[PDB]
RNA sequence: CAACC
RNA sequence: CGAGUGGCUUGCUACCUCGAUGUCGGUUCCCUCCAUCCUGCCCGUGCAGAAGCGGGCAAGGGUGAGGUUGUUCGCCUAUUAAAGGAGGUCGUGAGCUGGGUUUAGACCGUCGUGAGACAGGUCGGCUGCUAUCUACUGGGUGUGUAGGUGUCUGACAAGAACGACCGUAUAGUACGAGAGGAACUACGGUUGGUGGCCACUGGUGUACCGGUUGUUCGAGAGAGCACGUGCCGGGUAGCCACGCCACACGGGGUAAGAGCUGAACGCAUCUAAGCUCGAAACCCACUUGGAAAAGAGACACCGCCGAGGUCCCGCGUACAAGACGCGGUCGAUAGACUCGGGGUGUGCGCGUCGAGGUAACGAGACGUUAAGCCCACGAGCACUAACAGACCAA
RNA sequence: GGUCUUAAGGUAGCGUAGUACCUUGCCGCAUCAGUAGCGGCUUGCAUGAAUGGAUUAACCAGAGCUUCACUGUCCCAACGUUGGGCCCGGUGAACUGUACAUUCCAGUGCGGAGUCUGGAGACACCCAGGGGGAAGCGAAGACCCUAUGGA
RNA sequence: GCGAAAGCCAAGGCCUGUCGGGAGCAACCAACGUUAGGGAAUUCGGCAAGUUAGUCCCGUACCUUCGGAAGAAGGGAUGCC
RNA sequence: GUGGAAGUCUGUUAGAGUUGGUGUCCUACAAUACCCUCUCGUGAUCUAUGUGUAGGGGUGAAAGGCCCAUCGAGUCCGGCA
């Protein structure tokens, strides 16, 4: 993928439970996989900002509710290092359910999103309040 | 199903055992191409801060911009090549056939070698010359040395003592260079050999750490779950299978760790100065202060502070030289807090 | 910059941000800072603090 | 699959 | 239908072991095989492209995470370049586990008149040992080569030290009616592996500073105990990873394959002689070890009445003993002291205030006070201690 | 089959069960995915009424499953504490020992060799280590069979 | 303090749960403390560890042999002067 | 409201016991030990001393458990070489 412009310590896991950052009608997601990574022996799955995910809807509208869907990775408590030596971090763990081509489901994001990830994304931010 | 895996450590920087000089050698030079020129200096290691620094690459999204770069400092004063060492080809590789030496020496020479008292400069010079006539001559060297006294943060007054290759245009060019460094008193600086911006090869004895088990010396895992409750915490799970009936030299066992040579390649001279820019208040700890030649390298160099760190013109860069990179800061923060 | 905490001027090329819930943003120069706002003190009343001087 | 069936 | 190869399954035999070679599965750690799953290079196609399908060379590297089940296997899920198979006493219990299997207790079904039986099911159910030799990982002392210091050589030896992917430009281009949709090359990044390092972030930090509960020292001050910190907050050095840095290109020879010249065979023919190319594979490049390489090495200087070395002393860039390194007055090597740089968070005492209370008394607040206390770091400084002195040596 | 053996021929209930071989039975629930678990179905290899059936509040260091909370069980390991370990004084055993023994790769051999054969490697001694091998030490295999053995 | 509970302290007893000296004291082991982010992914199985916790007030379901279930659950309070 | 029942609850009160760690130990401190966790603790309770039951016999809320480290028939000596 296209240099995200900061150092990145995966935060997350296949599995962790984090926030569904928009209005699509899921308010928790489940990692499941984490695209284009392969690990080693033993090794959890792990996930940070700005990583595409395929996860499943453990909270929300019966609808939403296990459907298995692709998201993208916007907020993360762990730190990240940008350019200028400073170190980045958020209050939570967040992702922004996406479709085949990147562009958010929902109609509107909740929360700050980090600048990174509309390098990336850019639909995906074209939808932010926020971006920090 | 039994997962794959890679093996635990390399197998390519054995055997782990203590350095036999904790004065690195290096094992290979950089490629004759340029103007004659020695190919390599030393220094001492003092610690790290960080700099502030323009985004130079031409192919970065960030060209341009402020970037903070981790920088180790090493005091890097003048040296002296003391004498010009000629090799000779022979059927069974490279031999050291004469010395041409001086007269000039630092007032402490004397604490490592019988320094020169009668030398003949001219015989040997002859000789090296008829070697190249025949067409026997291998590459010149030269026998150089640190100037530890010149360095208030090392103890040490005992002068390091390393052969440095010589390479640059033709040999009888180079030779005649290699010459007049050595007749004057040998004294050059870093200046003389690298500029900002180029790529060095760092070569260091690492720091020591005396014995240590396999989890940390060689990376295996610890024993997991109820597998690190019976009796067993840190101990590989076998030394081999029934056949061969023996215990192979691959498999990750206890040892020395650390104090051992390690050549690291491209690293990049942010910076070569002289003064006090560098240093950090209240000084490097355990080390003391640096007002004088100095050489930031960028990111970490093998060894603890005070030990003997080498350079030499990278021999294998992946990447093209900027020069002279813009240094909008240099971090002088107090490095205990 | 400045610590956003405690008042002094933040060593270019180290702290943090803390990215807020609501988007505000906080700039800590350094652990000590951010772990005694995590324990809820404000700076004003720690007298080592540049804002409270 | 680790004896008996 | 016919001919074989393997020794992963099963069967067969009863050769070895019953004065015992611990029994499945898993786990951990190491080496290997190729009948190749991916990656490199090719050939064919019912090959436009993209992508499939089949075949060849090739074992350098990779081949991962999860749900049921003790399971092997397998079924299933999301990722992936791919998530290949097999050997090493079905590698691995003087390594682990003990779910299964495999005693003694008990139940169910079936069988048995009964005692009792069942690779049928089910609940419970013990795992000893101070390593002699050998093997290897690291560390020393000697001898040999035959006075000392310093610097090297390089026979050999090890490496995967690098493997793989995504993205951008190429390009919405070549190709194709359209749909769809490449490559050479140049770039940025990620991942797995590898070595190192601590300026940054993070952990620790029973150094240290502070808060505070119970109790004891009459109160105060200052302390002990509450497990090797009573508990809580912060945290220096150092050590660390979750942090940071670095880890090619290019040559040479080949395989499959593409060809050139070319005859046997006037022609033809990539082959028989000769030659041009051509794989992640082989060799070199690069890193690490390496004078005990018995052809036991090379060079320079010093010394043979003295070069150098040992003991001794102060110490760590070193360290389980040993080893290693630095300094020793021609000195800043360690400590003291003073600054600097750091940690904590505002000391004792006194003064004002303080809800009240006749008063006594009074939790606490402000000032004095960026205070007090403390520091495994740095500088300065010969104040103390590196003194005195003994010995070997061609 | 629409009686026959041998008296009767399974009623109420329960049911893929701690009983179901087939079997991961089929449907549903729950999970990204559930040979598990729960509900239903059920022709029950081979349930069933004091060989007690069904059912059941309370109880339980009894067996299985799910959820919330939490966490170094794990990702993936780090630093620290106390006692050992290491060095020194003193004290001072045991296990085990046919012999020889510096081994490695192959082969051979009663087919599972440090000792045979061929090569390779190998200067002696010592310290620490984790235990690959000595089909390691410990116990005349408890399994299996055999004995005109025992209980 | 509810207490013959913990913890601390008297009276009384002891330094004999009887080998010491030394190395910032390495690997490794026994006990144990602290661990960022994730939070059972580990494992046959949450085994081990942890979480909760005393007292008062509010409030408390299915089911039930009407006893119980129940401290269900869930919520709030807690010092000193 | 009183009352204070219960093979009733909590409880390392004393005392009794022992689910798990498959922890420590396994030439042991110990021929059954140590630590944490755990169960019972007004009763079919626990416990001291005395006393009775004897080997094809006892005793057994039944595990072939126990009858002096010995039990699907104790120990000793004899039969017996
Ligand atoms: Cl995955
Ligand atoms: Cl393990
Ligand atoms: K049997
Ligand atoms: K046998
Ligand atoms: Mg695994
Ligand atoms: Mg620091
Ligand atoms: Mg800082
Ligand atoms: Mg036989
Ligand atoms: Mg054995
Ligand atoms: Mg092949
Ligand atoms: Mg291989
Ligand atoms: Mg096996
Ligand atoms: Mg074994
Ligand atoms: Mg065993
Ligand atoms: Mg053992
Ligand atoms: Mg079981
Ligand atoms: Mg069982
Ligand atoms: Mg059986
Ligand atoms: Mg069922
Ligand atoms: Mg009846
Ligand atoms: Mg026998
Ligand atoms: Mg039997
Ligand atoms: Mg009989
Ligand atoms: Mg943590
Ligand atoms: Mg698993
Ligand atoms: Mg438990
Ligand atoms: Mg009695
Ligand atoms: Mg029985
Ligand atoms: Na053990
Ligand atoms: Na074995
Ligand atoms: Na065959
Ligand atoms: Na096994
Ligand atoms: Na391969
Ligand atoms: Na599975
Ligand atoms: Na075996
Ligand atoms: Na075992
Ligand atoms: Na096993
Ligand atoms: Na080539
Ligand atoms: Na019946
Ligand atoms: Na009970
Ligand atoms: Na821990
Ligand atoms: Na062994
Ligand atoms: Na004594
Ligand atoms: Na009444
Ligand atoms: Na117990
Ligand atoms: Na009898
Ligand atoms: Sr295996
Ligand atoms: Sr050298
Ligand atoms: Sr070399
Ligand atoms: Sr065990
Ligand atoms: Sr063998
Ligand atoms: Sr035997
Ligand atoms: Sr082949
Ligand atoms: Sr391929
Ligand atoms: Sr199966
Ligand atoms: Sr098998
Ligand atoms: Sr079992
Ligand atoms: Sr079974
Ligand atoms: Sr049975
Ligand atoms: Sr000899
Ligand atoms: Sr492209
Ligand atoms: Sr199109
Ligand atoms: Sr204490
Ligand atoms: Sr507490
Ligand atoms: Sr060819
Ligand atoms: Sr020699
Ligand atoms: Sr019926
Ligand atoms: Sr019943
Ligand atoms: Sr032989
Ligand atoms: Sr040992
Ligand atoms: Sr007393
Ligand atoms: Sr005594
Ligand atoms: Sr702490
Ligand atoms: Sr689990
Ligand atoms: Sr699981
Ligand atoms: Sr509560
Ligand atoms: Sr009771
Ligand atoms: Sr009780
Ligand atoms: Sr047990
Ligand atoms: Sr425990
Ligand atoms: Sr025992
Ligand atoms: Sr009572
Ligand atoms: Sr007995
Ligand atoms: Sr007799």
């Amino acid at each position: 993928m296209e240099a995200l412009g900061a150092d990145v310590t995966q935060g997350l896991e296949k599995g962790s439970l984090i926030t569904c950052a928009d209005n699509t009608g899921a308010r928790e997601l489940k990692v499941i996989s984490v695209h284009g990574y392969s690990g080693t022996k033993n090794r959890l799955p792990k996930a940070g900002l700005g990583d595409k995910i395929t996860v499943s809807v453990t909270k929300g509208t019966p609808e939403m509710r296990r459907q298995v869907l692709e998201a993208v990775v916007v907020r993360q408590r762990k730190p990240i290092r940008r350019p200028d030596g400073t170190r980045v971090k958020f209050e939570d763990n967040a992702a922004v359910i996406v479709d085949e081509n990147e562009d958010p489901r929902g109609t509107e994001l909740k929360g700050p999103i980090a600048r990174e990830v509309a390098q990336r994304f850019g639909s995906v931010a074209s939808a932010a309040t926020m971006i920090v | 199903p039994q997962p794959s895996r890679p093996r635990k450590g390399s197998l390519g920087f054995g055997p782990r055992k203590r350095s036999t000089s904790e004065t690195p050698r290096f094992n290979s030079w950089p490629s004759d191409d340029g103007q004659p020129g020695v190919q390599g200096f030393a220094g001492y290691k003092a610690g790290m801060t960080h700099v502030v620094l323009v985004n130079d690459e031409p192919n970065s999204p960030r060209e341009g911009m402020e970037e903070t770069v981790p920088v180790t400092v090493i005091e890097t004063p003048p040296m002296r090549a003391v004498a010009l060492r000629a090799y000779e080809d022979t059927p069974y590789g490279q031999r050291p056939l004469t010395e041409v030496w001086t007269d000039e020496f630092h007032s402490e020479l004397d604490r490592t070698l019988d320094v020169p008292e009668d030398h003949d400069p001219d015989a040997a010079e002859e000789q090296i010359r008829d070697a190249h006539e025949a067409g026997d001559l291998g590459d010149l060297r030269l026998i150089t040395h640190t100037v530890p006294d010149a360095v208030p943060s090392v103890p040490k007054k005992k002068p390091d003592v390393m052969e440095t290759r010589v390479g640059g245009g033709s040999v009888s060019d180079r030779l005649d260079h290699a010459l007049d460094i050595v007749e004057d008193g040998g004294e050059h600086a870093m200046n003389d050999i690298f500029r900002a911006g180029e790529y060095a090869d760092v070569a260091g004895v690492t720091k020591g750490k005396g014995t240590q088990g396999p989890v940390k010396r060689w990376g295996v895992q610890k024993r997991k779950g109820k597998h690190a409750r019976q009796g067993w915490r840190r101990r590989i799970g076998n030394l081999g299978p029934w056949n061969p009936s023996r215990v192979r030299s691959t498999v990750p066992q206890q040892g020395q760790t650390g104090y051992h040579q390690r050549t690291e390649l491209n690293k990049r001279l942010i910076d070569i100065g002289e003064g006090d820019e560098p240093t950090v208040d209240g000084g490097f700890v355990n080390y003391g202060e640096v007002d004088g030649p100095y050489t930031l390298v960028k990111g970490s160099v093998p060894g603890p502070d005070k030990r003997l760190v080498r350079f030499r013109p990278a021999v294998r860069p992946n990447d093209q030289p900027r020069l002279d990179p813009e240094v909008r800061y240099v971090s002088n923060e107090s490095n205990q807090g | 910059r400045e610590c956003d905490y405690c008042g002094t001027d933040i060593e270019p090329g180290t702290g943090t941000m803390f990215v807020h819930k609501d988007g505000a943003t906080t700039h800590f120069c350094s652990s000590k800072c951010e772990n005694n706002a995590d324990l809820g003190r404000e700076a004003r009343n720690l007298e080592w603090t540049d804002t409270a001087r």
